[PDB]
């Protein structure tokens, strides 16, 4: 399974 | 050797006037894929490609979509904000490629965990092996790296990588065991291709071998060789093995002097091979 | 885009190739950036039409890799070719099909 997303670069 | 990996790939590549952002995630147990979004297919949904990961069930299907379209999301936002970064304009195309995983021993023990973001082709930032630290390429990443110090991006990473990864990799090679728990040893030959009445083309094959990693080496009365070799990149053969050559030109009457060595985790022995007249 | 590498292309059979006996024809092309690319596979100059390809993966170094394939039957006199068109090219680049590589 995905990870959750990191925020915004 | 008997070590298992799962790795996530993901690429995001804008084109301006042209629509959203061509997104395609795949996933890899070791090296055979197992699921797949790409932006412009029919469905719009993470999709099987291996025949053991159909089993889940549609509660597995619909996290999975919903957790790769925000990875999307980000990414075109990220394509924003680092075309800002390096100053670069609205109008050309650009590329986020981002790869993460984690790696667990032949007994299921977690070995490393890893991330590697790059912007058109080089490296942006990587997480560092100890999961608690970053590395920037330059110093537009050292700005996203100041944002997820601050946000302690590393901390709920690391809790992936080495928690919900490892867990989840070890439930699919169970799921997938008589396909994934699977060694193939190349099937290893010589060919000889003259190209004058003098000279000639020694290749040394391997085929139908798994996992993809291998070397293969030629060696000139033992003496390396490795600048006048040929390589080829390993390539897929289509039915779940890969295949792989490296060639060295030779003087006809001199094929009995080299040698190619190939290693594979497969092989009892390193494999020494030589082209004998008599 | 600030970089550009351009595509390595193999052309290859999925098994030692027999002639009469049905097998795979694959271009697996590598090394390429950025990522818009056009491959066919060819029979006797012409573009066969039922061809499939592999999801956009990518090594190491960045550089992207695709698989195209498509089922034949090889023959003595059947050129097979795979057509690739990237913006490192000056023209789209033609590499035949051989037994041998």
């Amino acid at each position: 399974t995905t990870a959750p997303s990191l925020s915004g670069k | 050797s008997g070590s298992h990996s799962m790795r996530y790939f993901f690429t995001s590549v804008s084109r301006p006037g042209r629509g959203e952002p061509r997104f395609i995630a795949v996933g890899y147990v070791d090296d055979t894929q197992f699921v797949r979004f790409d932006s412009d297919a029919a469905s719009q949904r993470m999709e099987p490609r291996a025949p053991w990961i159909e089993q889940e069930g549609p509660e597995y299907w619909d996290q999975e979509t919903r957790n790769v379209k925000a990875q999307s999301q980000t990414d075109r936002v990220d394509l924003g904000t680092l075309r800002g970064y390096y100053n670069q304009s609205e109008a050309g195309s650009h590329t986020i490629q981002i790869m993460y995983g984690c790696d667990v021993g032949s007994d299921g023990r977690f070995l490393r965990g890893y991330r590697q973001d790059a912007y058109d082709g080089k490296d942006y930032i990587a997480l560092n092996e100890d999961l608690r630290s970053w590395t920037a390429a330059d110093m537009a990443a050292q700005i996203t790296k100041r944002k997820w110090e601050a946000a302690h991006e590393a901390e709920q990473l690391r809790a992936y990588l080495d928690g919900t990864c490892v867990e989840w990799l070890r439930r699919y090679l169970e799921n997938g065991k008589e396909t994934l728990q699977r060694t193939d040893p190349p099937k290893t030959h010589m060919t000889h291709h003259p190209i004058s009445d003098h000279e000639a083309t020694l290749r040394c094959w391997a085929l139908g071998f798994y996992p993809a990693e291998i070397t293969l080496t030629w060696q000139r009365d033992g003496e390396d060789q490795t600048q006048d070799t040929e390589l080829v990149e390993t390539r897929p053969a289509g039915d779940g093995t890969f295949q792989k050559w490296a060639a060295v030109v030779v003087p006809s009457g001199e094929e009995q002097r080299y040698t190619c060595h190939v290693q594979h985790e497969g092989l009892p022995k390193p494999l020494t091979l030589r082209w004998e007249l008599s | 885009e600030a970089i550009q590498r351009t595509p390595k292309i193999q052309v290859y059979s999925r098994h030692p190739a027999e002639n009469g006996k049905s097998n795979f024809l694959n271009c697996y092309v590598s090394g390429f950036h950025p990522s818009d690319i056009e491959v066919d596979l060819l029979k006797n100059g012409e573009r066969i039409e039922k061809v499939e390809h592999s999801d956009l993966s990518f090594s190491k170094d960045w550089s992207f890799y695709l698989l195209y394939y498509t089922e034949f039957t090889p023959t003595e006199k059947d050129e097979y070719a795979c057509r690739v068109n990237h913006v490192t090219l000056s023209q789209p680049k033609i590499v035949k099909w051989d037994r041998d590589m």
